[PDB]
Protein backbone atom coordinates (compact mmCIF):
# COMPACT_ATOMS: atom_id res chain seq x y z
CA UNK A 1 0.00 0.00 0.00
CA UNK A 2 1.39 3.20 -0.76
CA UNK A 3 0.03 6.27 1.00
CA UNK A 4 -2.86 4.91 3.57
CA UNK A 5 -1.96 4.45 7.31
CA UNK A 6 -1.58 1.10 9.30
CA UNK A 7 -4.54 -0.96 10.49
CA UNK A 8 -5.32 -0.64 14.26
CA UNK A 9 -6.30 -3.83 15.83
CA UNK A 10 -9.39 -5.75 14.86
CA UNK A 11 -9.55 -3.06 11.97
CA UNK A 12 -8.69 -5.48 8.79
CA UNK A 13 -9.42 -9.10 10.66
CA UNK A 14 -10.46 -10.61 6.83
CA UNK A 15 -6.96 -10.13 5.59
CA UNK A 16 -4.59 -13.08 4.96
CA UNK A 17 -1.13 -13.29 3.76
CA UNK A 18 0.03 -16.22 1.16
CA UNK A 19 3.65 -17.05 2.46
CA UNK A 20 6.15 -18.73 0.37
CA UNK A 21 8.83 -21.31 1.54
CA UNK A 22 11.10 -18.68 2.55
CA UNK A 23 8.12 -17.33 4.86
CA UNK A 24 8.17 -14.70 2.98
CA UNK A 25 4.96 -12.66 2.30
CA UNK A 26 4.01 -12.25 -1.52
CA UNK A 27 0.31 -11.87 -1.96
CA UNK A 28 -2.55 -11.31 0.13
CA UNK A 29 -6.19 -13.12 0.57
CA UNK A 30 -9.73 -12.73 2.20
CA UNK A 31 -11.27 -14.46 4.54
CA UNK A 32 -14.63 -15.99 3.80
CA UNK A 33 -15.07 -18.46 5.92
CA UNK A 34 -13.00 -20.55 8.58
CA UNK A 35 -12.13 -23.18 5.21
CA UNK A 36 -12.11 -20.42 2.60
CA UNK A 37 -9.39 -17.95 1.54
CA UNK A 38 -10.09 -15.75 -1.65
CA UNK A 39 -7.23 -14.67 -2.97
CA UNK A 40 -6.32 -13.78 -7.12
CA UNK A 41 -5.02 -16.73 -9.78
CA UNK A 42 -2.02 -14.77 -10.37
CA UNK A 43 -0.76 -14.83 -7.15
CA UNK A 44 -0.80 -18.54 -7.62
CA UNK A 45 2.20 -18.23 -10.33
CA UNK A 46 4.96 -17.17 -8.05
CA UNK A 47 5.57 -19.98 -5.61
CA UNK A 48 5.20 -23.67 -6.07
CA UNK A 49 4.51 -24.22 -2.29
CA UNK A 50 2.90 -21.64 0.16
CA UNK A 51 0.95 -21.45 3.37
CA UNK A 52 -1.29 -18.81 4.80
CA UNK A 53 -0.96 -16.67 7.78
CA UNK A 54 -3.81 -15.16 9.36
CA UNK A 55 -3.87 -12.71 12.29
CA UNK A 56 -1.06 -11.09 11.78
CA UNK A 57 -0.62 -7.31 11.37
CA UNK A 58 3.40 -6.90 11.51
CA UNK A 59 5.82 -9.36 9.96
CA UNK A 60 8.89 -8.71 12.06
CA UNK A 61 7.06 -9.93 15.27
CA UNK A 62 5.45 -13.00 16.10
CA UNK A 63 2.37 -11.57 18.20
CA UNK A 64 -0.77 -12.99 19.80
CA UNK A 65 -3.66 -14.56 17.13
CA UNK A 66 -0.93 -15.43 14.37
CA UNK A 67 -1.71 -18.39 12.72
CA UNK A 68 -0.32 -20.75 10.16
CA UNK A 69 -2.99 -22.80 8.11
CA UNK A 70 -1.56 -25.20 5.02
CA UNK A 71 -3.73 -25.35 1.94
CA UNK A 72 -5.93 -28.59 0.84
CA UNK A 73 -7.07 -27.34 -2.77
CA UNK A 74 -6.33 -24.58 -4.77
CA UNK A 75 -9.27 -23.59 -7.11
CA UNK A 76 -8.15 -21.56 -9.81
CA UNK A 77 -10.14 -20.19 -12.56
CA UNK A 78 -10.04 -21.55 -15.55
CA UNK A 79 -10.60 -19.12 -17.89
CA UNK A 80 -7.62 -16.81 -15.93
CA UNK A 81 -4.66 -16.06 -18.31
CA UNK A 82 -1.64 -13.46 -17.83
CA UNK A 83 -2.47 -12.87 -21.68
CA UNK A 84 -5.15 -10.66 -20.12
CA UNK A 85 -5.18 -10.85 -16.72
CA UNK A 86 -9.29 -11.38 -16.64
CA UNK A 87 -10.90 -13.90 -14.72
CA UNK A 88 -7.73 -13.14 -11.76
CA UNK A 89 -9.55 -15.17 -8.88
CA UNK A 90 -8.83 -18.27 -6.57
CA UNK A 91 -10.43 -20.45 -3.91
CA UNK A 92 -8.34 -21.69 -1.83
CA UNK A 93 -9.41 -24.68 0.89
CA UNK A 94 -7.57 -24.72 3.91
CA UNK A 95 -6.73 -27.67 5.58
CA UNK A 96 -7.49 -26.90 8.88
CA UNK A 97 -10.11 -24.72 9.67
CA UNK A 98 -9.54 -21.00 11.15
CA UNK A 99 -10.66 -19.90 14.54
CA UNK A 100 -11.96 -16.80 14.64
CA UNK A 101 -10.47 -13.87 16.74
CA UNK A 102 -9.32 -11.06 17.30
CA UNK A 103 -8.07 -9.61 14.16
CA UNK A 104 -9.53 -13.24 12.21
CA UNK A 105 -13.03 -12.84 11.14
CA UNK A 106 -14.54 -13.45 7.56
CA UNK A 107 -15.69 -10.83 5.29
CA UNK A 108 -19.25 -10.89 4.28
CA UNK A 109 -20.05 -12.39 0.81
CA UNK A 110 -23.11 -9.86 -0.93
CA UNK A 111 -25.84 -11.10 -2.64
CA UNK A 112 -25.22 -10.30 -6.80
CA UNK A 113 -28.25 -7.98 -7.80
CA UNK A 114 -27.95 -5.88 -4.37
CA UNK A 115 -24.15 -5.95 -4.53
CA UNK A 116 -24.29 -4.55 -8.14
CA UNK A 117 -26.66 -2.05 -7.44
CA UNK A 118 -26.19 -0.66 -4.07
CA UNK A 119 -22.62 -1.74 -3.43
CA UNK A 120 -20.68 -1.30 -6.27
CA UNK A 121 -22.49 2.63 -6.41
CA UNK A 122 -21.17 3.43 -3.25
CA UNK A 123 -18.15 6.10 -3.07
CA UNK A 124 -15.45 4.27 -1.70
CA UNK A 125 -13.97 1.18 -0.65
CA UNK A 126 -11.16 0.23 1.35
CA UNK A 127 -7.86 -1.85 -0.07
CA UNK A 128 -5.36 -3.25 2.45
CA UNK A 129 -2.12 -5.82 2.80
CA UNK A 130 1.69 -5.76 3.07
CA UNK A 131 2.57 -5.01 -0.32
CA UNK A 132 5.46 -2.30 -1.48
CA UNK A 133 4.84 1.12 0.20
CA UNK A 134 6.08 2.67 -3.12
CA UNK A 135 6.91 1.78 -6.94
CA UNK A 136 9.27 -1.15 -6.93
CA UNK A 137 9.89 -0.23 -3.29
CA UNK A 138 10.60 -2.36 -0.28
CA UNK A 139 7.02 -4.47 0.97
CA UNK A 140 5.40 -2.75 4.15
CA UNK A 141 6.13 -5.35 7.39
CA UNK A 142 2.93 -3.60 8.85
CA UNK A 143 -0.08 -4.39 7.18
CA UNK A 144 -1.81 -1.19 6.15
CA UNK A 145 -5.25 0.06 4.88
CA UNK A 146 -6.41 2.72 2.38
CA UNK A 147 -9.53 3.90 1.43
CA UNK A 148 -10.16 4.00 -2.40
CA UNK A 149 -12.38 6.11 -3.89
CA UNK A 150 -14.61 3.68 -7.22
CA UNK A 151 -13.50 5.31 -10.47
CA UNK A 152 -15.91 5.27 -13.35
CA UNK A 153 -14.84 2.56 -15.90
CA UNK A 154 -14.80 4.77 -18.83
CA UNK A 155 -12.54 7.02 -17.50
CA UNK A 156 -10.51 4.08 -16.18
CA UNK A 157 -10.18 2.68 -19.75
CA UNK A 158 -9.39 6.10 -21.44
CA UNK A 159 -6.45 5.74 -18.68
CA UNK A 160 -5.53 2.43 -19.50
CA UNK A 161 -2.77 0.53 -21.54
CA UNK A 162 -4.23 -2.38 -21.26
CA UNK A 163 -8.75 -3.79 -21.61
CA UNK A 164 -10.15 -3.44 -18.65
CA UNK A 165 -12.74 -6.42 -18.25
CA UNK A 166 -16.38 -6.73 -17.60
CA UNK A 167 -14.73 -8.92 -15.05
CA UNK A 168 -13.04 -5.94 -13.17
CA UNK A 169 -13.46 -2.41 -12.12
CA UNK A 170 -11.44 0.35 -10.85
CA UNK A 171 -10.69 2.38 -8.17
CA UNK A 172 -8.19 4.81 -6.41
CA UNK A 173 -7.16 8.28 -7.84
CA UNK A 174 -6.09 9.49 -10.92
CA UNK A 175 -3.06 11.64 -9.00
CA UNK A 176 -2.75 12.13 -5.60
CA UNK A 177 -0.26 9.44 -4.84
CA UNK A 178 -2.19 6.74 -3.24
CA UNK A 179 -2.55 3.44 -4.24
CA UNK A 180 -2.54 -0.68 -3.51
CA UNK A 181 0.59 -2.34 -4.48
CA UNK A 182 2.65 -5.31 -5.89
CA UNK A 183 2.44 -7.09 -2.84
CA UNK A 184 -0.80 -6.44 -2.09
CA UNK A 185 -2.38 -8.23 -4.83
CA UNK A 186 -4.79 -10.82 -3.98
CA UNK A 187 -5.58 -9.25 -1.55
CA UNK A 188 -9.29 -7.79 -0.55
CA UNK A 189 -11.30 -4.32 -1.38
CA UNK A 190 -14.20 -4.63 1.09
CA UNK A 191 -16.95 -1.82 0.95
CA UNK A 192 -18.87 -1.07 4.11
CA UNK A 193 -22.60 -0.70 4.07
CA UNK A 194 -24.05 1.05 7.13
CA UNK A 195 -21.77 -1.38 9.54
CA UNK A 196 -21.11 -4.22 7.56
CA UNK A 197 -17.89 -4.93 5.50
CA UNK A 198 -18.87 -6.71 2.20
CA UNK A 199 -15.74 -7.81 0.30
CA UNK A 200 -16.45 -6.22 -3.27
CA UNK A 201 -13.10 -6.78 -5.15
CA UNK A 202 -9.43 -8.58 -5.17
CA UNK A 203 -6.49 -6.69 -5.95
CA UNK A 204 -5.27 -7.18 -9.33
CA UNK A 205 -2.80 -4.98 -11.17
CA UNK A 206 -2.26 -1.84 -11.90
CA UNK A 207 0.46 0.24 -14.30
CA UNK A 208 3.19 0.40 -11.61
CA UNK A 209 1.76 1.99 -8.55
CA UNK A 210 0.04 5.01 -7.38
CA UNK A 211 0.78 6.18 -11.00
CA UNK A 212 -0.20 9.60 -12.23
CA UNK A 213 -3.29 9.13 -14.79
CA UNK A 214 -3.35 5.44 -13.47
CA UNK A 215 -5.81 3.54 -11.02
CA UNK A 216 -5.64 0.45 -9.19
CA UNK A 217 -7.64 -2.57 -10.78
CA UNK A 218 -9.41 -4.97 -9.30
CA UNK A 219 -11.45 -8.18 -10.33
CA UNK A 220 -14.69 -7.42 -9.66
CA UNK A 221 -16.27 -10.42 -7.17
CA UNK A 222 -20.11 -9.95 -8.33
CA UNK A 223 -19.34 -10.70 -11.37
CA UNK A 224 -17.90 -14.40 -9.47
CA UNK A 225 -20.52 -14.67 -6.80
CA UNK A 226 -22.23 -17.80 -8.33
CA UNK A 227 -18.65 -19.19 -8.92
CA UNK A 228 -17.00 -18.58 -5.53
CA UNK A 229 -20.41 -20.35 -3.84
CA UNK A 230 -19.93 -23.46 -6.45
CA UNK A 231 -15.97 -23.54 -5.19
CA UNK A 232 -16.91 -23.54 -1.27
CA UNK A 233 -19.46 -26.30 -1.86
CA UNK A 234 -16.03 -29.00 -2.63
CA UNK B 1 -35.15 -0.32 -2.49
CA UNK B 2 -34.05 3.03 -4.39
CA UNK B 3 -33.37 4.90 -1.68
CA UNK B 4 -32.62 4.83 2.37
CA UNK B 5 -31.89 0.47 0.72
CA UNK B 6 -36.30 -0.13 1.92
CA UNK B 7 -34.49 0.49 5.25
CA UNK B 8 -33.05 -3.06 5.16
CA UNK B 9 -29.54 -3.44 7.54
CA UNK B 10 -27.71 -5.17 4.70
CA UNK B 11 -29.89 -6.42 2.01
CA UNK B 12 -32.91 -5.20 0.00
CA UNK B 13 -35.10 -7.10 -2.72
CA UNK B 14 -38.17 -6.04 -4.22
CA UNK B 15 -40.73 -8.99 -3.78
CA UNK B 16 -43.76 -8.22 -5.49
CA UNK B 17 -43.57 -4.52 -5.57
CA UNK B 18 -42.71 -4.77 -1.94
CA UNK B 19 -39.31 -4.32 0.06
CA UNK B 20 -37.99 -7.64 1.75
CA UNK B 21 -34.82 -7.34 3.84
CA UNK B 22 -32.73 -9.89 3.92
CA UNK B 23 -29.07 -10.66 5.75
CA UNK B 24 -25.56 -12.50 4.95
CA UNK B 25 -24.63 -15.63 6.39
CA UNK B 26 -24.14 -15.85 9.88
CA UNK B 27 -27.16 -13.55 10.65
CA UNK B 28 -30.69 -13.41 11.48
CA UNK B 29 -33.33 -10.69 10.19
CA UNK B 30 -34.59 -8.93 13.33
CA UNK B 31 -38.18 -8.81 14.46
CA UNK B 32 -38.22 -5.59 13.12
CA UNK B 33 -37.87 -7.16 9.41
CA UNK B 34 -35.18 -4.75 9.04
CA UNK B 35 -32.42 -5.46 11.10
CA UNK B 36 -29.73 -8.16 11.37
CA UNK B 37 -28.68 -10.07 13.98
CA UNK B 38 -25.36 -11.83 14.61
CA UNK B 39 -25.26 -15.59 15.80
CA UNK B 40 -21.96 -15.60 16.93
CA UNK B 41 -19.35 -13.99 18.33
CA UNK B 42 -17.19 -12.88 15.28
CA UNK B 43 -20.30 -12.26 12.34
CA UNK B 44 -19.20 -11.58 8.96
CA UNK B 45 -17.96 -8.27 8.06
CA UNK B 46 -17.78 -6.65 11.65
CA UNK B 47 -14.21 -5.29 13.06
CA UNK B 48 -13.01 -7.27 15.95
CA UNK B 49 -13.12 -6.16 19.56
CA UNK B 50 -11.41 -6.76 22.64
N1 LIG C 1 7.30 -3.89 -9.38
S1 LIG C 1 6.20 -2.74 -9.36
O1 LIG C 1 6.43 -1.69 -10.33
O2 LIG C 1 5.92 -2.21 -8.04
N2 LIG C 1 4.73 -3.51 -9.87
C1 LIG C 1 3.61 -2.61 -9.56
C2 LIG C 1 2.46 -3.16 -10.49
C3 LIG C 1 1.23 -3.54 -9.75
O3 LIG C 1 0.78 -4.69 -9.72
N3 LIG C 1 0.48 -2.45 -9.28
C4 LIG C 1 -0.81 -2.47 -8.64
C5 LIG C 1 -1.41 -1.23 -8.51
C6 LIG C 1 -2.72 -1.15 -8.00
C7 LIG C 1 -3.34 -2.35 -7.63
CL1 LIG C 1 -5.05 -2.35 -7.21
C8 LIG C 1 -2.75 -3.63 -7.81
C9 LIG C 1 -1.44 -3.69 -8.33
C10 LIG C 1 3.07 -4.37 -11.18
C11 LIG C 1 2.59 -4.54 -12.56
O4 LIG C 1 3.05 -3.95 -13.57
N4 LIG C 1 1.50 -5.33 -12.59
C12 LIG C 1 0.70 -5.52 -13.80
C13 LIG C 1 0.51 -4.62 -14.83
C14 LIG C 1 -0.25 -5.01 -15.96
C15 LIG C 1 -0.77 -6.30 -16.01
N5 LIG C 1 -1.64 -6.65 -17.10
C16 LIG C 1 -2.99 -6.18 -17.14
C17 LIG C 1 -3.73 -6.46 -18.24
C18 LIG C 1 -3.27 -7.37 -19.26
C19 LIG C 1 -2.01 -7.92 -19.19
C20 LIG C 1 -1.09 -7.45 -18.16
O5 LIG C 1 0.08 -7.87 -17.96
C21 LIG C 1 -0.55 -7.23 -15.02
C22 LIG C 1 0.19 -6.79 -13.93
F1 LIG C 1 0.49 -7.68 -12.96
C23 LIG C 1 4.57 -4.09 -11.20
CA1 LIG D 1 3.50 -10.58 13.43
NA1 LIG E 1 -3.05 7.41 -10.06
Amino acid sequence: IVGGQECKDGECPWQALLINEENEGFCGGTILSEFYILTAAHCLYQAKRFKVRVGDRNTEQEEGGEAVHEVEVVIKHNRFTKETYDFDIAVLRLKTPITFRMNVAPACLPERDWAESTLMTQKTGIVSGFGRTHEKGRQSTRLKMLEVPYVDRNSCKLSSSFIITQNMFCAGYDTKQEDACQGDSGGPHVTRFKDTYFVTGIVSWGEGCARKGKYGIYTKVTAFLKWIDRSMKT
Amino acid sequence: CSLDNGDCDQFCHEEQNSVVCSCARGYTLADNGKACIPTGPYPCGKQTLE
